[PDB]
C-alpha cells in the first residue's frame, strides 16, 4: 500500500488565525516521474461531513485546512489519499490519513 | 428592510434551505410560522454553511446581523446583504459569488472571507478600510489596486492572475500574507512590508529574493516551486522556524547555517551536494533532501531530532548517516545505490520505510522493525562484478527474505535454471552477460511491499 507515497504526519493546531485556507503538508506521489499526477481526498472532513475543512490542490498536492479548528468539538479527522493518472486511472493506493488536532 | 405584518418564515426566506435554518433559529416549529420584525431583529448572529443554499433572499430583514457565515453554499447572487451595515464579519468562500458590488458600503467589515469563488473585480472593495483580514485566493484577480487603501490589513491572499504587487505598498499593518500561485516575479514591494511574520508565496516566477532582506520578523516562509538560486539574503532572517525552499535551483546553502531556530526545512528539487552548512540546524525535525546531486550525507549524523526525512533521487551510496537519527519515524530514501541496510537496525522508532529502487538484497537486518507500518522495497537493481564465462557458468543467489531464507528466482535468462543455493545457465556459446529477477510480497510488522528485483551478472 505505500507504493510511491510521500506523506509527512499531519496535525493543525486548534484556533489558528488566518489567512484561510493554511497550507499543512504537500502529499506527492514518485509516480509523478512517468506522468502528470492529480491528488484527492475523500473522508470525514473533506467529501463527507464537515464537508471541506480539508481539501487539496489537486495539481500541487498541497493540502490545505479551510478553517479554524476546535480539539474538543473534533480532535481527529480520517482521510484517504488518492493519486490518479490525466486518464483517471489510480497509480496508487488510496492511503488513509491520520490529522491530530494539536494545542 | 422591515416586515410590518405577521408573515410566515418560507415567504421571508425562499430558499428552502435557508428558511429551514431560519426556523429554527428563530425557535419556531414549521417553515409557514409566522414571525414578526421583534423576531427578526433579535438576530444578530448566523452560523449557516453547507447547508446547500443558493438564495439568501430575506437575510435584508435581518437588520442586526454582525457575524454571518454562509461558507459552502451554492451563492451566486449577494445583493441582500447590500444594507446590513452592522457586519463586521463574512465566512463566504466556496460559493460560486462574482459579482461583490453588494459589499461596497459594509465599512464596519474587520473579517471577509471570499475564497474559492469566482471573483475577477475587487474594486468594491476599496472602502472597507477597517478590514483586518481578507481572504481572495482561487478567484481569477488580476488587478489588486483597490487593496491600497486597506491599511489595517494583517492578513491576506489572493489570486490567481496578479503580477504586479505595487497597491501593497502602504499596508505595513500585514503580519501574513499568501500570494501563492499568481504571476509574481518582481517582490521588491514586500521590503516595505516590515511587520510580516508569515509570507508564502508557492508557484511563482521569483528569482530575486533580496527584497526580503529587512523583513526579520519573518518565522515562517514558503517559496516552494520558483526560480531561486542565490538564497544569501535568508542568513538575515534568524527568527525563521519553517522554510520551504523545494522546486528550484539551489546549490548554496551556506546563507542557512545560522538559522538555528529552523524545525522545518524543505530543500528537495533543487541542485544541491553539500550539506555541511546544515549541520548546527540541530531543532530540526523535518528534513527534505529528495531529488538533488547528493552523496556525502554524513553532515546529516548530527540532525539528532528528526522524525522524517527524505533522501530519495540522489547518488547515495552509504546510508550509515541516518543511523544517528534514533527519533526517525519515517525515512524515504528510493532510488540511491544502497546495498547495506545494516544500520537501520538501529532506527527504534521507524514507522515508514520507503527504499525501492536501491541495490537491496537482504532484509534479515529490518527482522526487528515491527512497529513499521509502511514499506517499500520494489525494484532493487544491482550488477555483479565480472565472472568467467564458461559453458556451466553458476553464481549464488544472494536474495533473502526478513526470514532468513533466500527468496527463489522469478525469471532467469538464457534458459538458466535454479536449485537452492546456485543458479546454473548452459549455454551453447560466449554471450556477455545473463541475469535473473526477483518478486516476492513481504510484510514487517504491518508494513506491506514486493520485494522485487534485476540482478545483472556480466560474463568476461
Ligand atoms: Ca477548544
Ligand atoms: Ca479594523
Ligand atoms: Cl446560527
Ligand atoms: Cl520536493
Amino acid at each position: 500500500p505505500l507504493g510511491s507515497w510521500v506523506i509527512p504526519p499531519i496535525s493543525c493546531p486548534e484556533n489558528e488565525k488566518g489567512p484561510f485556507p493554511k497550507n499543512l503538508v504537500q502529499i506527492k506521489s514518485n509516480k509523478d516521474k512517468e506522468g502528470k499526477v492529480f491528488y484527492s481526498i475523500t473522508g470525514q472532513g473533506a467529501d463527507t461531513p464537515p464537508v471541506g475543512v480539508f481539501i487539496i490542490e489537486r495539481e500541487t498536492g498541497w493540502l490545505k485546512v479551510t478553517e479554524p479548528l476546535d480539539r474538543e468539538r473534533i480532535a481527529t479527522y480520517t482521510l484517504f489519499s488518492h493519486a490518479v493518472s490525466s486518464n483517471g486511472n489510480a497509480v496508487e493506493d488510496p492511503m488513509e490519513i491520520l490529522i491530530t488536532v494539536t494545542d | 428592510a422591515t416586515i410590518t405584518q405577521d408573515t410566515p418564515i418560507n415567504q421571508i426566506f425562499t430558499d428552502t434551505a435557508l428558511a429551514e435554518k431560519m426556523k429554527t433559529v428563530l425557535g419556531k416549529t414549521n417553515v409557514t410560522d409566522t414571525v414578526s420584525q421583534t423576531d427578526l431583529d433579535q438576530v444578530t448572529t448566523l452560523q449557516a454553511d453547507r447547508l446547500g443554499i443558493k438564495s439568501i433572499d430575506g437575510v435584508e430583514y435581518l437588520n442586526n446581523l454582525t457575524q454571518i457565515n454562509f461558507s459552502n453554499n451554492q451563492l451566486t447572487d449577494i445583493t441582500p446583504l447590500k444594507n446590513l451595515t452592522k457586519l463586521v464579519d463574512i465566512l463566504m468562500n466556496n460559493n460560486q459569488i462574482a459579482d461583490i458590488t453588494p459589499l461596497a458600503n459594509l465599512t464596519n467589515l474587520t473579517g471577509l472571507t471570499l475564497f474559492n469563488n469566482q471573483i475577477t473585480d475587487i474594486d468594491p472593495l476599496k472602502n472597507l478600510t477597517n478590514l483586518n483580514r481578507l481572504e481572495l485566493s482561487s478567484n481569477t484577480i488580476s488587478d489588486i489596486s483597490a487593496l491600497s487603501g486597506l491599511t489595517s490589513l494583517q492578513q491576506l491572499n489572493f489570486g490567481n492572475q496578479v503580477t504586479d504587487l505595487k497597491p501593497l505598498a502602504n499596508l505595513t499593518t500585514l503580519e501574513r500574507l499568501d500570494i501563492s500561485s499568481n504571476k509574481v516575479s518582481d517582490i521588491s514591494v514586500l521590503a516595505k512590508l516590515t511587520n510580516l511574520e508569515s509570507l508564502i508565496a508557492t508557484n511563482n516566477q521569483i528569482s530575486d529574493i533580496t527584497p526580503l532582506g529587512i523583513l526579520t520578523n519573518l518565522d515562517e516562509l514558503s517559496l516552494n516551486g520558483n526560480q531561486l538560486k542565490d538564497i544569501g539574503t535568508l542568513a538575515s532572517l534568524t527568527n525563521l522556524t519553517d522554510l520551504d525552499l523545494a522546486n528550484n535551483q539551489i546549490s548554496n546553502l551556506a546563507p542557512l547555517s545560522g538559522l538555528t531556530k529552523l524545525t522545518e526545512l524543505k530543500l528537495g528539487a533543487n541542485q544541491i551536494s553539500n550539506i555541511s552548512p546544515l549541520a548546527g540546524l540541530t531543532a530540526l525535525t523535518n528534513l527534505e533532501l529528495n531529488e538533488n546531486q547528493l552523496e556525502d550525507i554524513s553532515p546529516i549524523s548530527n540532525l539528532k531530532n528528526l522524525t522524517y526525512l527524505t533522501l530519495y533521487f540522489n547518488n547515495i551510496s552509504d546510508i550509515s548517516p541516518v543511523s544517528s537519527l534514533t527519533k526517525l519515524q519515517r525515512l524515504f530514501f528510493s532510488n540511491n545505490k544502497v546495498s547495506d541496510v545494516s544500520s537501520l537496525a538501529n532506527l527504534t522508532n521507524i514507522n515508514w520505510l520507503s527504499a525501492g529502487h536501491n541495490q537491496i538484497s537482504d532484509l534479515t537486518p529490518l527482522a526487528n522493525l515491527t512497529r513499521i507500518t509502511q514499506l517499500g522495497l520494489n525494484d532493487q537493481a544491482w550488477t555483479n562484478a565480472p565472472v568467467n564465462y564458461k559453458a556451466n557458468v553458476s553464481i549464488p543467489n544472494t536474495v533473502k527474505n526478513v526470514t532468513g531464507a533466500l527468496i527463489a528466482p522469478a525469471t532467469i535468462s538464457d534458459g538458466g535454471s535454479y536449485t537452492e543455493p546456485d543458479i546454473t545457465w548452459n549455454l551453447p556459446s560466449y554471450t556477455n552477460e545473463v541475469s535473473y529477477t526477483f518478486s516476492q510480497p513481504v510484510t514487517i510488522g504491518k508494513g506491506t511491499t514486493t520485494f522485487s528485483g534485476t540482478v545483472t551478472q556480466p560474463l568476461k
